[PDB]
C-alpha cells in the first residue's frame, strides 16, 4: 500500500480536526497507508519543516502539506522532501517555478469567497435605504482575502462597519474583543471568525444581550454550527472541512496510482443558516461526534 | 642588587594577582586568552627576577624553600587557569543541553494543550449529537449520550487538564534551569524534575489515546535521558566554588613567596 | 629602619587582602562582624608601620602621596566593608519580601484551581438534573438544558482552566524570584510577572462570580504592589557588582601604596 | 441582624459545596447575615487561623467552624476568637476543659457508622457460607471511624477484603489504584470514598469491566449520586450535607436569639441504593443543580 504522509498546521481545533477525519476517512476507502503529523500551531516553523523531514525518512510515497506560512519552503521544499511528490491542502503553498516541480496537485478554497457569503448574507438583509444598520468585525490576526470579500459584498449595502478588531485567534482573546463590541452597544451584529462567534455566543448570553446582537461567522465549526442549529448564529459558510481533506487524499492515490485526478480541485462553498443545515452539506464539513484525532 | 629584585618581585606579585582575578572573571574564549597571555608574560617576568635574586644567596635550606614556593605559586596559577577553562566549557554545555530539553518540553506542552482542546470541541459536538437523538425522541440512546458526556468526556476533560498542568510545571523548570547558580534550587528542582517526570510518565500510560500516548511516553524517556544537565548544573557550581578557593590560595602562596623573597634578601647582607 | 618597616608593611598588605575577601565571602552578621574585625586590627597595624616609616623621610612630594595613598586605601575597605553590610540586608529583605508574595501567589492558585473544581461539581450535578427533565418528557427544557451546558459549563470550564493556569504560572514566577542572581533572567521574569498581572488582572474582572472576582482582584492588587521586589531583586545584583570591583580596587591600591613606600625605602639612602 | 462567620476546610468538593448551600440557604431563612471562608484546603492550618482571627475583626456574633485538623485550635481556640461563640460543624473539634467555654454547638455524624452502612450492605449481599467474596478497600488517607465500622458490619459476613489501598483524597490518585485493582482482577466490589468511586465509574466503563466489579460509597456527593441514579453504583449512605450545613446556622442563630436548640444535632445517616433515591433525602444532601458556592 502507498505511503502518504499529511502534515498539518496544527490539529486543535474544529477545522483542522474535520480536515483529519476526512484524510483518515478517505485515506481509508481509498486503501492507501495514512500517517499524520501536526506542527505544535502556526508559529511552528521549524517543527514543520523537521516533519516534512520525517515523512521523508518515513518512506513516503506521496506527502500532503499543509503549509504554516504560504512562502515557507518556497525555495527549499525540495532540501526537505528530496523529490517527493507534494499536495497542498487548505492553505496556498506558493512556490518558486524550480520548486513548483513537486506539486502534483493542491485542494482549497479562496476565502475571499468566504467573506463574501457573509457579507452577502448582511447586504440582502438591509439593502440600500433600508436604514443603515452597524457591524463590528473580529476577524482575527493582522490586505486579507475574508475582508476583502467582505468589503466587496458590503458595497452599496445601508451596512455600516464601525469599528473592526483584530487580536490572535484564541479564544480567550477574541472573548475581550467580543465584551469590548457589547459595551459600545450600538451595534447590530458581529462578523467574526467561528472562534469569535462561538465566544460571542456565550458572551451575549451572560450580557442576556441576545436578540439584540446578531452573530455572522466567516467560517464553519462545531460550536458555530451547533450555534446555528439552536438559532443562537444567523449565519455561515462551509468550505467543506470533511471534502478538503478527502480531495487531498485523492489526489495523493489517483496521482501515485496513475488515475485522472483534478489538480486543482476546491469544494464548493455553500452558505448556512439555522433553517437551512441539510445533512448531506455538513457531513462534507464537520467531522461526526465522537470521532477523535487519528494518526493513521 | 638583592633589594633591586626583591621590590621588582613584590610589585611584579601584586600584578599577577589582578592578572588571576581578571582571568577569572573572564566570559568567552577570548578574555580568557587574555588576560592569562598577559598573566603569562608577568610570570615569565617574576621569573627572571626571581633566579637573578636566586643568585644573591646559598643557603641550601632558603634556596630550595624558595625553588618550591616558586613551583606552588605556578601549578595554582595553573590549575586556576584550567577552572576558568572548564567554566566556559560548562556554560557552553550547559546553555546547549537545556535549549534541547526546553525544545522537547515545549513540544509537549503543545502537545497536551492540544488534547485539551480537542477534548472541548467534541464535548461540543457530542451534546450537539444529543439534539438530534433528542428530536427523533430516542429517549434511550439520549440516556445512553448523557452518561457518556459525563463518564467520558467531563471526565476526561479534567485528567486532561491536570495532565497539561504537569507538562506546563515541567517547562518552566527547563526555563529556570539554564540560569540556575544556586546549589540548593539546583537540588530542588532536579528532585521535582524527577518525581514530575515519573509521575506524569504513568497518567500517560494510562490515557486511551494510541498515537497519542506513545508520542508523549517518547518525548518523556527523550526528556528523561536529557535530565542529566542537572549533574552538570552542579559541576558549574561546585566549579565555580573551586575556582574561588585557588584564588584565596594564590593570595597565601604569594604572601609564602615574598615571606621567603624577603629571609632571603638578607643572607646577602651577612 | 626603613625597610624593616616596607617589608612589614608589604606583609601586612597581603594579609589585609585576604582578610577583604574573606569579607567580601562572609555570610550572617557574625562572618561579617569577624572577617572584618580582625580587618580592622591587621588595619591598625599597617598604620604603626606606615606611620614610623613615615619618618625615616621628609620629602614634601612624597609624605604627601602616602598620606594620601592610605587614605585612599582606607576608603576603599571601608566602602567594601558597608557593600558586605548592605549584601546581608538586601538578602534579609528579599528573601523576606518574596515569601510574602509566595503566600500571596499560593492563595491565589488555590482560589483558582477550587473554582475549576466547583465547575466539574456543578457540570455533572447540571447533567443529573437533565436526566430528570427527561423523564418527564419535558423536552423543551431539555433542549434549554443542554444549552446552558454549552453556553455556560463547558464554556466556563475552559476560561476557569486558563486562568488558573496563569495563576500556576504566576506563582512559578515568584518560586524561582528568591534565588535569581542572573540579571538577564530577572529582567525577563520582571515584566513576564507585569505583563501576566495585567491580563490576569483583567480575566478575573469579566468572570461573573461576585465574592471570587473581588477576592481575586484583591490578591492580584496586593501582588502588584509586592512587584517591587524585582527592583531590589537587581539591587542585590548590582551590589554584588560594586563588591567585585571594589575588590580590585583594593589591588591597585595596595599595589600603588608600595610602589610607593619603595620610592620613600630610598630617600633614607640619601 | 446577628452577624454569624462560617469557616470550612475548603470548598472544593460535593460534600462541603452542599454543606455551603444549607448554611446559606438556612443562613437566609433565619434572617441572619452570612459570611463563609474556605482554607486553602485541610492542609492549610495558618489560613484557617487568620480567617478565624479575620471573622473576629469583621466582628462576629457567632462562628461557625469547620476545623481543618481536630487537635487544632485545641489550647488556643480563644488566642483566635476571642470570647466569641464557636459551633463546630461536619468535624470533630476538640477543645481543653480551658478552651471548652466557647463550644456552645455542634453538628457532626459519628462516621462509623458511615462505614457500617456501607458495610452492612455488602454483608447482607453476602452472608456467611453463600459464598467467599473479594473487596478492595480505596478509603482515601491514612484506626479511622469509616474504616472501624466497615470492619464491624462484615464481621461474620463471608467476604473478604483482599488488599486495602490508601493515598491521598484526590481524584487521580484515587484513579490510579482503582486501576491498580482492575489489574489484580479477582475482586467483585470496591468500597471506597466517594472520589473513588467517582473515578471508578469512568474506569470500569473505560475497561468495560462494568458489570464485574461492584461500586459501594462510603458516602454520597453529585456524581455518586448521579452513578446510582444511573445504576453505575450499588450503595452509598447519605450523612446530609445540606442539613448538616442548616443546623449549625439553626443553632448559632437559636443561642444568639436566646432560643432552644440541641447543644448535639446530628443528622440521621440513610442508606442509598439506585431503586431507593427519595427526593426529600437528597434534597437534604446535595445542593440543587445549578446553585453556584455563596459566599453570604
Amino acid at each position: 500500500d502507498e505511503k502518504i504522509c499529511a502534515i498539518y498546521p496544527h490539529l486543535k481545533d474544529s477545522y483542522w480536526l474535520s480536515v483529519n477525519y476526512g484524510m483518515v476517512s478517505e485515506a481509508e476507502k481509498q486503501g492507501v497507508n495514512l500517517r499524520v503529523l501536526e506542527a505544535g500551531g502556526y508559529p511552528n516553523k521549524s517543527r514543520q519543516e523537521q516533519q516534512l523531514a520525517l515523512c521523508t525518512q518515513w518512506g513516503a510515497n506521496a506527502i500532503i502539506l499543509g503549509t504554516v506560512d504560504p512562502h515557507a519552503y518556497e525555495h527549499n521544499l525540495k532540501s526537505w522532501v528530496g523529490n517527493t511528490p507534494v499536495f497542498a491542502t487548505v492553505n496556498q503553498l506558493d512556490l518558486d517555478e524550480e520548486q513548483s516541480t513537486l506539486l502534483k496537485g493542491e485542494v482549497g478554497v479562496d476565502w475571499y469567497w468566504m467573506g463574501y457569503e457573509a457579507g452577502k448574507y448582511l447586504a440582502e438583509r438591509h439593502p440600500k435605504g433600508s436604514g443603515k444598520t452597524n457591524i463590528a468585525l473580529l476577524l482575527g490576526p493582522r490586505t486579507k482575502p475574508v475582508t476583502t470579500g467582505f468589503y466587496e459584498a458590503i458595497k452599496n449595502s445601508d451596512i455600516h462597519i464601525v469599528d473592526s478588531f483584530w487580536a490572535d485567534n484564541d479564544k480567550e482573546l477574541q472573548r475581550n474583543l467580543v465584551q469590548r463590541v457589547i459595551d459600545m452597544g450600538n451595534i447590530d451584529y458581529i462578523v467574526g471568525s467561528a472562534v469569535a462567534i462561538e465566544a460571542a455566543i456565550s458572551e451575549l448570553r451572560s450580557a442576556d444581550k441576545t436578540h439584540d446582537i446578531g452573530l455572522v461567522s466567516v467560517y464553519l465549526s462545531h460550536g458555530v454550527y451547533r450555534g446555528l442549529l439552536r438559532n443562537k448564529v444567523l449565519f455561515a459558510p462551509t468550505d467543506k472541512m470533511v471534502q478538503q481533506g478527502r480531495l487531498s487524499v485523492m489526489q495523493a492515490a489517483h496521482y501515485l496510482r496513475h488515475q485522472p485526478y483534478e489538480k486543482q480541485a476546491s469544494p464548493i462553498i455553500k452558505p448556512l443558516t439555522p433553517k437551512t443545515l441539510h445533512d448531506d452539506t455538513i457531513e462534507e464539513s464537520l467531522s461526526p461526534s465522537e470521532y477523535r484525532p487519528t494518526f493513521s | 642588587s638583592a633589594m633591586i629584585e626583591a621590590r621588582q618581585v613584590s610589585e611584579l606579585s601584586t600584578r599577577i594577582i589582578s592578572s588571576v582575578q581578571m582571568l577569572s572573571n573572564a566570559q568567552n574564549e577570548q578574555e580568557r586568552k587574555e588576560a592569562g597571555r598577559v598573566l603569562f608574560e608577568q610570570l615569565e617576568s617574576l621569573l627572571t627576577h626571581i633566579k637573578e635574586l636566586g643568585g644573591e644567596s646559598f643557603d641550601s635550606k632558603l634556596l630550595d624553600a624558595l625553588e618550591s614556593n616558586v613551583q606552588n605559586v605556578i601549578n595554582n596559577l595553573a590549575e586556576l587557569g584550567v577552572t576558568v577553562e572548564r567554566k566556559l566549557w560548562l556554560a557552553k554545555e550547559i546553555d546547549t543541553r537545556v535549549e534541547e530539553m526546553r525544545l522537547l518540553s515545549e513540544e509537549l506542552e503543545q502537545l497536551t494543550r492540544t488534547q485539551v482542546q480537542n477534548t472541548s470541541t467534541i464535548a461540543v459536538a457530542n451534546v450537539t449529537h444529543i439534539y438530534d437523538l433528542l428530536e427523533a425522541n430516542k429517549k434511550d440512546q439520549v440516556y445512553q449520550a448523557l452518561d457518556a458526556l459525563v463518564e467520558v468526556d467531563l471526565d476526561l476533560t479534567e485528567r486532561l487538564h491536570e495532565l497539561h498542568l504537569l507538562a506546563f510545571k515541567m517547562l518552566n523548570q527547563i526555563e529556570e534551569a539554564r540560569t540556575l547558580t544556586n546549589v540548593d534550587r539546583i537540588q530542588q528542582i532536579q528532585t521535582a524534575f524527577e518525581n514530575n517526570l515519573k509521575i506524569m510518565k504513568r497518567r500517560v500510560l494510562a490515557v486511551e489515546d494510541p498515537t497519542r500516548s506513545k508520542q508523549m511516553s517518547q518525548l518523556l524517556t527523550e526528556l528523561g535521558k536529557r535530565q542529566v544537565v542537572f549533574t552538570i548544573l552542579l559541576q558549574q557550581y561546585e566549579n565555580n566554588e573551586q575556582s574561588q578557593q585557588l584564588m584565596q590560595k594564590t593570595l597565601e602562596l604569594f604572601s609564602e613567596l615574598n615571606s621567603t623573597v624577603n629571609k632571603l634578601v638578607d643572607d646577602s647582607n651577612k
